[PDB]
RNA sequence: GGGAUGGCUUGUGGCGGCCAAGCGUUCAUAGCGACGUCGCUUUGAUCCUUCGAUGUCGGCUCUUCCUAUCAUACCGAAGCAGAAUUCGGUAAGCGUUGGAUUGUACCCACUAAUAGGGAACGAGCUGGGUUUAGACCGUCGUGAGACAGGUUAGUUUUACCCUACUGAUGAACUCGUCGCAAUGGUAAUUCAGCUUAGUACGAGAGGAACCGCUGAUUCAGAUAAUUGGUUUUU
RNA sequence: UAACUGAACGUGGGCGAAUGUCGACACUAGUGGGCCAUUUUUGGUAAGCAGAACUGGCGAUGCGGGAUGAACCGAACGCGGGGUUAAGGUGCCGGAGUGGACGCUCAUCAGACACCACAAAAGGCGUUAGUACAUCUUGACAGCAGGACGGUGGCCAUGGAAGUCGGAAUCCGCUAAGGACUGUGUAACAACUCACCUGCCGAAUGUACUAGCCCUGAAAAUGGAUGGCGCUCAAGCGU
């Protein structure tokens, strides 16, 4: 049946008041030791994208492909005498990294 | 649709005190028989004019014979169908000796190539073309070209049905 | 629709003997003689001028009307293979391993072979039979290059298609691997 | 989801909260930004079930504002 | 009739004509009539007709119209009941063909001097008769196809190749370069594209156009023309032999 | 005492909003709408989120059918160089295995491949759903007992009948010998090695194929010279 | 009723549409919330479907035809003879036409009992008949032989980008006509080609819809079904 009470707000609560609620509620998280009395009649719901933007602003279409228009490379590295210490430590990391896992006929099932 | 016969039949509304005079209504209709006539008038002026059977007479029908069912004539007929989409026009021709043998060989005609009964086509205009530039569709101005001779090739022999078993095989050359 | 006359002509050379019965066209001329059986198909011939045959189809649908043209051409290419002949030159082309092309007549049947050896190193001998008529040359003018020359029209050209269809690489791209012989240029002997 | 708020074939049916066509769901709608006119935050609003969750696998609803 | 030929539809900008290209045509050439003392009718046959833009434009007082031949006679009137002006169903006599229009206010003599002095070296059209025989010497193909020294020559470039071989040269690639027989010029001949005296066809044509080989030449050839003042066409020397209708 | 949905189904979501060929529509200018599109349902991560048996399936042996093709045969396309493939098409001729795990369906290996179904699930044998009578524990009940349940042990036992199948005889036509073939069945299968050839192809690493030859897998039909097995040759 | 002024009931007298042709008791039953179908009405569903009202049939029922059959069509039944039909049929099984006229269709399991589903505004370079619009001797569609140009390598960008890797604009001249370009192609050019125009030719075409028949529009599992053979100017489809 039609009414009126289907198109009102059912549960409002005000700025001050969520925050206090909130912080409060938190703190009561920080204890492991005490926990709510009644918390079914509690409102626990208040309680309870980098990919994206490159993809956005530089398309696969434009990156790699027959209509590519990409033509300079994202590097980590701005002069040569960087681009030599990028090279050095990033052999250095290979190599530790080869080691570690290298320290750390098929085998039975 | 049968041997069909054409009919001017006029009727008219029953005279009342307003009126005493109706208007005449004459069609030309191409039916069986007079019964069939009579009814494809009153339907047929039931969808035009405010006159049914039970307020209208028959004044008359009278058949309308061919002035010469002897000369080769040829016929163009305008005519609407209704199909499962609606309703449409076609204009065909028919070379014939006389308007009802066209009317008839236009109703086999429809119904062999757009399977159309009687009930759902409607004859509006059947006229003698009677000069040959009016010939439009190629399998007639194919027949009225100059000098028309041409052979018949592959004539099976009108053998009789009884005549089970024959002796010589037939030739299909006479 | 039925279209009550349909006709084609044809001209023939002076040189040119042409012979209908029962639709078995016999055509002879300088190079030869040739035979066709049109019995398949309903066609009157008649003599409408000198040197002019006329094909005519009384009665006939539109497709009935339509194989008058391939009759016309079918007769057509008859009198052009008795006067002027049909030659198709043939070039094939190696990478590595050159291909070697024997020709021979066989004499019992009465007819040409070819021999294909070492198509891309394959040790096998691929062996074609020509049609009869089909006469196989190895051109000295220009270099790897067959040349069929014959009265037929399709006994040519089907010997040359099955020269191309013989030599056909497979399981390999055909991008990377062109070996093969290819129909390079069609027409008359004379 | 708060609550199941009318479930129109039966009210066994809403005391057990089931989730049909046509039902009435009350739902937080912290995240729409739904202000009262003096900073209150309206944290619950009726909404409608308006497809077939048990053929769907899925609730789809329409706000009622 | 479901067995038809598919129409391509063009997605390109330049469409059909019809009937208001005529009429502008018709316009354009009943208007130049009043304002150029001579017309003059000139022929070019079996021509390429490419040089008529700069003669356009070496003649600037002078308008030619290239039109239809039918369009062009019917423009200025084929009968004395429906000409423009008097004399031009005269002239319409010569318009058979592949000619022109040339309204001009110069002299007659200086048109006829000009027409007379100007020839360009143009490539041949099918059905020329060869005025010499041209082959491709054996071994690598070069642009000219042998008409410049081989040593001054770029080799011929290796697209090409299909169309040769489809035109008929027996070329094939080898190394990246067009070549006739093998590398060194061997185990082949050269290929005679055509012989002289030899009636010319498209493929010939073709293979010399690609060749930069040009065996013809551009003669526009003037018939006639109808002076405004006496009323009347003068005719020249090519109208004689060149049929009328 | 009475019983024991079906020319159904398959490959592509819902809700809500735009766009739109079109269908309608001219005294109302509304309404449906294919093709699409847009919102909700981790920078190759995490392994610290497994979400309820009322409905029951398996296994052995053996035969046949379907194709919705895993492999073998052939073919078309792809940066498909070669090698290895991927996608698709015709095709059921021929194959499609051996094991582990019951604190309760997935792993491992061989292999060319370990494709999916029907004829049951709209009185052959054998393990669970599954449950007569004995017994125990858990939950419920004052109780007899019942069950949210868990465990143990536990009676159906033809064929000589007709048909079908598999084989074996057979009257009538004197007996016998040598034959013909209508019809019915039908059979082969896959892999490896030598040569091609370390060749084609390739920057290198690598690395084919046709013809030819020799074995092997699975199936089938025989056979007992030899080798094992069998011994009432008592 | 102011009143033989009216109201009933009697006395006496005079004088009606078509078509077809029973009532009351007594006694005794069986069945009285069954099935199917047309039409109408009310609710819905993804689709099925669920209700009522009248009528007809069946349970109780044979016969002819639907190959066969509870619900269909015709027609209801004593025992026989002769004649004629209904529904349905006439190539053979099967009694009766390889009947007549005009057309359509060729299906790699057509179709001959369809309407329902698959299923859609569905896909067909199958074949006929039409409707609308357009071109055409001032030469239509298709072809063949040629042109397809200049500013200009337009602007930005790019290592390079010149119509043809990209973004935004997309004008003018010579025109008979030619896009700041339709594809092939080059590292970029070049080159080829398309749109468009002219020359040869010779008379009818092009586009989109509509209506018929045909193909596909989804199928499992023993060997089989318009009833079977078989049928192709039908022994299929429409009149």
């Amino acid at each position: 049946e039609p009414n009126r009470k289907w198109f009102t707000n059912t549960r409002v609560i005000s700025q001050d008041t969520l925050q206090s609620f909130r912080e409060a509620m938190a703190e009561k998280q920080k204890d492991p030791y005490t926990v709510l009395l009644k918390s079914n009649k509690l409102p626990m719901s208040l309680i309870r994208h980098q990919a994206k933007m490159t993809i956005e602003r530089e398309p696969f279409s434009e990156t790699f492909g027959p209509k590519a228009q990409r033509k300079r490379p994202k590097l980590s590295f701005n002069t040569v005498d960087e681009l030599a210490g990028y090279s050095e430590q990033s052999l250095d990391s290979y190599h530790a990294r080869l080691e570690e896992k290298k320290l750390l006929s098929v085998a039975t099932a | 649709m049968g041997r069909l016969q054409e009919y001017q039949v006029i009727g008219r509304h029953l005279p009342t005190e307003a009126n005493p005079n109706p208007a005449l209504y004459r069609m030309r209709i191409f039916a069986p028989n007079e019964v069939v006539a009579k009814s494809r008038f009153w339907y047929f002026l039931r969808g035009l004019k405010k006159v049914k059977k039970a307020t209208g007479e028959i004044v008359s029908v009278n058949v309308i014979s061919e002035k010469h069912p002897l000369k080769v004539k040829n016929f163009g007929i305008w005519l609407r169908y209704d199909s499962r989409s609606g309703t449409h026009n076609m204009y065909k021709e028919y070379r014939e000796t006389s308007r009802v043998a066209a009317v008839e060989a236009m109703y086999a005609d429809m119904a062999a190539r757009h399977r159309a009964r009687f009930r759902s086509i409607h004859i509006l205009k059947v006229v003698e073309l009677e000069k040959t530039e009016d010939v439009k569709r190629p399998y007639i101005k194919q027949l009225v070209a100059k000098n028309l001779s041409f052979p018949l090739p592959h004539r099976v022999p009108k053998i009789s049905t009884k005549k089970i078993f024959s002796a010589k095989r037939p030739s299909t050359f006479s | 629709m039925r279209y009550i006359h349909s006709e084609e002509t044809i001209p023939v050379p002076e040189n040119v003997k042409v012979s209908i019965k029962s639709r078995l066209v016999t055509v002879e001329g300088p190079r030869g003689k040739l035979q066709k059986d049109l019995s398949h198909i309903a066609v009157n011939f008649s003599v409408v001028k000198k040197g002019v045959i006329g094909l005519e189809i009384h009665h006939g649908s539109r497709k009935d009307v339509a194989a008058l043209r391939t009759v016309r051409t079918i007769i057509n290419n008859m009198i052009i293979g008795v006067t002027k002949g049909f030659k198709y030159k043939m070039r094939y082309v190696y990478a590595h391993f050159p291909i070697n092309v024997n020709v021979e007549k066989n004499a019992e049947t009465g007819c040409y072979e070819v021999e294909i050896r070492n198509f891309i190193g394959e040790k096998i001998v691929r062996k074609v039979v020509m049609a009869p008529g089909v006469e196989v040359e190895i051109s000295k003018a220009q270099k790897d290059e067959l040349i069929l020359s014959g009265n037929s029209l399709e006994a040519v050209s089907q010997s040359a298609a099955d020269i191309q269809q013989i030599c056909k690489v497979r399981n390999k791209d055909i991008r990377k691997f062109l070996d093969g012989i290819y129909v390079s240029e069609k027409g008359n002997i004379v | 989801i708060l609550s199941v708020k009318k479930n129109p074939s039966n009210p066994l049916y809403t005391q057990l909260g089931v989730l049909t066509k046509g039902t009435i769901i009350e739902v937080n709608v912290s995240d729409l930004g739904i202000v009262t006119a003096s900073g209150k935050i309206a944290w619950g609003r009726y909404a409608q079930i308006t497809n077939n969750p048990e053929n769907d696998g899925c609730v789809n609803a329409v706000l009622l504002v | 009739p479901k067995s038809k030929r598919a129409r391509v539809y063009h997605l390109t900008q330049v469409n059909k004509k019809g009937r208001e290209a005529k009429e502008r045509l018709f316009s354009n050439i009943r208007e130049t009539i009043p304002k150029y003392q001579h017309c003059f009718v000139f022929s070019v046959d079996n021509m390429r007709n490419n040089y008529l833009k700069d003669v356009r434009h070496e003649l600037n007082d002078c308008r030619i119209f290239f039109g239809k031949t039918k369009l062009m006679a019917r423009a200025l009137g084929t009968t004395p009941e429906e000409e423009q002006a008097d004399g031009l169903h005269r002239l319409t006599r010569y318009l058979t063909g592949t000619v022109g229009l040339l309204f001009t206010n110069r002299d007659p003599a200086d048109i006829e001097s000009y027409f007379s002095n100007l020839s360009q070296v143009d490539f041949a059209r099918a059905g020329t008769v060869a005025p010499r025989t041209v082959t491709v010497p054996p071994g690598i193909v070069y642009s000219t196809g042998g008409e410049v020294p081989p040593e001054h020559d770029v080799p011929v470039s290796h697209t090409l190749e299909p169309e040769l071989r489809r035109l008929g040269m027996p070329v094939r690639m080898i190394k990246g370069k067009v070549c006739l027989g093998d590398e060194k010029g061997e185990a082949s001949e050269g290929y005679t594209i055509c012989k002289e005296g030899e009636v010319l066809d498209s493929r010939q044509t073709r293979l010399l156009k690609l060749f930069s080989i040009c065996l013809s030449e551009f003669k526009v050839s003037l018939l006639g023309y109808w002076s405004s003042a006496s009323g009347e066409v003068t005719e020249l020397e090519a109208g004689k032999t060149r049929p009328k209708r």
